RNA sequence: GUAUGAGUAGCGAAAGAAGGGUGAGAAUCCCUUCCACCGAAUAUCUAAGGUUUCCUGAGGAAGGCUCGUCCGCUCAGGGUUAGUCGGGACCUAAGCCGAGGCCGAUAGGCGUAGGCGAUGGACAACAGGUAGAGAUUCCUGUACCAGUGCUAAUUGUUUAACCGAUGGGGUGACACAGAAGGAUAGGGAAUCGCACGAAUGGAAAUGUGCGUCCAAGCAGUGAGUGUGAGAAGUAGGCAAAUCCGCUUCUCGCGAAGCAUGAGCUGUGAUGGGGAACGGAAGUUCCUGAUUUCACGCUGUCAAGAAAAGCCUCUAGGAAGAGUAGUACUGCCCGUACCGCAAACCGACACAGGUAGAUGAGGAGAGAAUCCUAAGGUGAGCGAGAGAACUCUCGUUAAGGAACUCGGCAAAAUGACCCCGUAACUUCGGGAGAAGGGGUGCUCUAUUAGGGUGCAAGCCCGAGAGAGCCGCAGUGAAUAGGCCCAGGCGACUGUUUAGCAAAAACACAGGUCUCUGCAAAACCGUAAGGUGACGUAUAGGGGCUGACGCCUGCCCGG
RNA sequence: ACCCAUGUCCAGGAUGAAGGUAAGGUAAUACUUACUGGAGGUCCGAACCCACGCACGUUGAAAAGUGCGGGGAUGAGGUGUG
């Protein structure tokens, strides 16, 4: 359930800068593991992975007149790669 | 001072989910907060 | 013995303490301590049952075999030792077998000395037996109602019973009240008074020293209110304006008798105090 | 819904000014410079709480007590990276739940095992960089804990290398106060380097300014603090023990050895940081902790958590075991921001309240006080007239409580040293009694003398003289008014949150009384509990209220 | 409000209880003087806590505060978490 875990990539001006050190930002399944989105981004792009990172995010509360809601609660993992692998493009 | 002094744990394990339905007398209180129809059960 | 404190400030005008002088270490056994936590007179239901109780220095419970149910086995008393937990002092006891357990200092027990329990026991100073076994008149501590139980009637500081005689199955115990009892005779006590004989002449001295030994203020009803009193009440001070002194659950509270007037204790009772 | 008061009260403690700029528009936004405020805080961290208030870009409807080009406001996009931090998968306390069970018109109440539950215990990473927003998280280096496989050696096979409890034991595991030391953070001098070397009379240096470094880990060491060692034998530690405990002998102690142990030296570092993109100096000395050694020592009485984890012991299991080097592996939650505050509690952008770690300098006992450093702020209405009255302040001729319920308030005293000090006294006190004097600067003076040091040097600074100036020398600020007599309560303490602080309560002490332990008394229908894990030198209730001398008569009700 | 367990806070200074040692003193004790010592619901005094007096506020800055003074401040202490 590789492309159940890994909803999303992060495209952003900080994930793009951040791109060049072989990092990428994927958006995950909020009940994921680190070491499941390990294994599933090695499966999905035959990439090796060193390190996994990985952050929660709340919902921001957002307005359109009369009727509030919060965002979706996000699951922001930052994968690295081994130097002496492939990359993942975008 | 004053005499809200706020705590997540105090509130949740006084007037939380748990301590309702916990208690016989807890069970009332959601049954009649959903017979009203509230949004928020504690 | 006792040490009066010089007046160097009111709190001390007429301080006295104990010198301490038959307490010989200050670090108890950690294998016979418990732990006690204060109820301060709270309850089961958490309600303030028993006034005037709670705050004071905390306290570990000392195991204290009042049983002597280590028969023939000799036991080196070892040191004598402060106990919060009551007014007397405790002896702790390595037996030969490797065993150590805590005892009633009685007075005059030293250490260095030897300890035995049973039949076999000589009367003397620390030597627990059956009323069975021990001779009329002898003074003696750590009585028990019912055998195997342990000893549960005179344990406090400088108490003293004797004994006066013998009914067959039971024998006859003048207790430290004046109070002469039937006691079976397979019950077991020890020979002596209890060490502390000084306690009772310290002057406390303060009031912060009975907090710390775990007592809160003593209000009295001629100054409560009708509400929560049956004395309280009157515009100034009011003398007892009732038949009787009470308590504050009526129950009058001066010569009236509690003791329960169909009590099965009555024929083991023999002379009331 | 709209008036009236009424364009009125108010605009919520405080120092701003000008120049430039932006802009349709500027007291109010941005920049600069001077100025002023806090500075044991008005700084820096961080809990709890709040939950996006953080950053960026646009914006000015409403909100902001004015304004607004700005914001903690509105829109839209972004932003919170952990094997080592903190909480869980580790432990338990008070407490809570509670299989069965005991109680009970029901409902349910209690409660064992068992399990949850931190404010505590255990537990392995440090230093730098990070120009929009995170950092022991990311990146760079160097490491540590636990495990796994791969190699290379070594060892073991059933009188069994090894592991070792779900059991046993030791430690863990502990109060309060006091004192002295060691070291270190820190602070400060010269020294060293870099720049300057000067406006207004003077100075090319006894000149001015600035800085004068670096971990964890690894190896070694060590102020020191604790502690006696071996052999035998075991009535004990639910069974067992080679361990603990106990006993008996031998050798006995400012001597080792074994535990801890702050810090220190070398590495880490042919790196990083840093004052002129690059990269200088980084020594010596004084003072010196409230930190650490460390509840280590000493003393006291009021006699000062548990469990896990660690070490060991067998019960057991045992054909695979551990050693080195390698490479790999290491989960979940939180991580933004505020956090003495405009973001928390207070209906407010409220003169209130809000836990802890740090918290510099001169003078100083000091975290006081005045001024200040680093750093933060200039407080969300202003300008200008300087009138009565109100408030907060400052000074006042002569008198000095005549005021007044009353010396209410205010004024006065105030700090260090020295002299000297009453009645009374429970012999401790009264007592800072009172009442009086002196305090500045200069020279004798690198001072007599002390502290430190291998010495050079560096700090503390005792009297004395001899002089100088002022109305005045703790020249500022901060810092007791005293005495006599008396009533009451002995005292310290507590009290009517939000009118009464007291002569009321409590207090130690006295006395009566009850109570034989399944105590009495109390809560509860009962179970069950407190009492109390106590036992008449104890526990409950009533009264009195330190101490001294005493407490009389009456038992008819 | 009372309590339970667990933590934490209290700048600096002063006084100088018991005890102990030594000299003197004695037949020996007493006893005296010194030194040491570090006790206390002790003193002074910030933080912290409280709230005695007065003034102001009184459609408050505040539904109990502000300012100037005031009491306690190693203990019957203050406070945090649960
Ligand atoms: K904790
Ligand atoms: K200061
Ligand atoms: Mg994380
Ligand atoms: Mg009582
Ligand atoms: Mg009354
Ligand atoms: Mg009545
Ligand atoms: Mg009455
Ligand atoms: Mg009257
Ligand atoms: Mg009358
Ligand atoms: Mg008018
Ligand atoms: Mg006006
Ligand atoms: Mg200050
Ligand atoms: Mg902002
Ligand atoms: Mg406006
Ligand atoms: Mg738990
Ligand atoms: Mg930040
Ligand atoms: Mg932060
Ligand atoms: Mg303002
Ligand atoms: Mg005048
Ligand atoms: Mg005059
Ligand atoms: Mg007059
Ligand atoms: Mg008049
Ligand atoms: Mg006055
Ligand atoms: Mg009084
Ligand atoms: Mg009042
Ligand atoms: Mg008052
Ligand atoms: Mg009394
Ligand atoms: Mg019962
Ligand atoms: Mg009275
Ligand atoms: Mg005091
Ligand atoms: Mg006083
Ligand atoms: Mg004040
Ligand atoms: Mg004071
Ligand atoms: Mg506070
Ligand atoms: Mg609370």
């Amino acid at each position: 359930d590789a492309r159940d875990i890994i909803k999303r990539p992060v495209v952003t001006e900080e994930s793009t800068s951040i791109l060049d050190d072989k990092k990428y930002t994927f958006e995950v399944d909020t009940r994921a593991t680190k070491t499941q989105v390990k294994y599933a981004v090695e499966e999905i792009f035959d990439v090796k992975v060193a390190k996994v990172n990985v952050m929660n995010y709340k919902g921001k509360l957002k307005r359109m007149g009369r009727y509030a809601g919060y965002t979706n609660k996000r699951r922001k993992a930052i994968v690295t790669v081994t130097a002496d692998s492939k990359e993942i493009q975008f | 001072k004053r005499t809200y002094q706020p705590s997540k744990r105090k509130r949740k394990k006084v007037h939380g989910f748990r301590t309702r339905m916990s208690t016989k007398n807890g069970r009332r209180v959601l049954a009649s907060r959903r017979r009203k129809g509230r949004k928020v059960l504690s | 013995a006792i040490k009066k404190y010089k007046p160097t400030t009111n709190g001390r005008r007429h301080m006295t303490s104990s010198d301490f002088a038959e307490i010989t270490t200050s670090t108890p056994e950690k294998s016979l301590l418990r732990p006690l936590k204060k109820k301060a007179g709270r309850n089961n239901q958490g309600k303030l049952t028993v006034r005037h109780h709670g705050g004071g220095h905390k306290r570990q419970y000392r195991v204290i075999d009042f049983k002597r149910n280590k028969d023939g086995i000799p036991g080196r008393v070892a040191t004598i030792e402060y106990d919060p937990n009551r007014s007397a002092n405790i002896a702790l006891i390595n037996y030969a077998d490797g065993e150590k357990r805590y005892i009633i200092a009685a007075k005059g027990l030293e250490v260095g000395q030897t300890i035995y329990s049973g039949a076999e026991a000589d009367i003397k100073v620390g030597n627990a037996l059956e009323l069975k076994d021990i001779p009329v008149g002898t003074v003696i501590h750590n009585i028990e109602m019912k055998p195997g139980k342990g000893g549960q009637l005179v344990r406090s500081a400088g108490t003293s019973a004797q004994v006066l005689g013998k009914e067959g199955k039971y024998v006859l115990i003048r207790l430290n009240s004046g109070e002469v009892r039937m006691i079976l005779a397979t019950c077991r006590a020890t020979i002596g008074q209890v060490g502390n004989e000084q306690h009772e002449l310290i002057n406390i001295g303060k009031a912060g020293r009975s907090r710390w030994m775990g007592k809160r203020p003593t209000v009295r009803g001629s100054v409560m209110n009708p509400n929560d009193h049956p004395h309280g009440g009157g515009e100034g001070k009011a003398p007892i304006g009732r038949k009787s002194p009470m308590s504050p659950w009526g129950k009058p509270t001066l010569g009236y008798k509690t003791r329960k007037k169909n009590n099965n204790s009555d024929k083991f009772i023999v002379r009331r105090r």
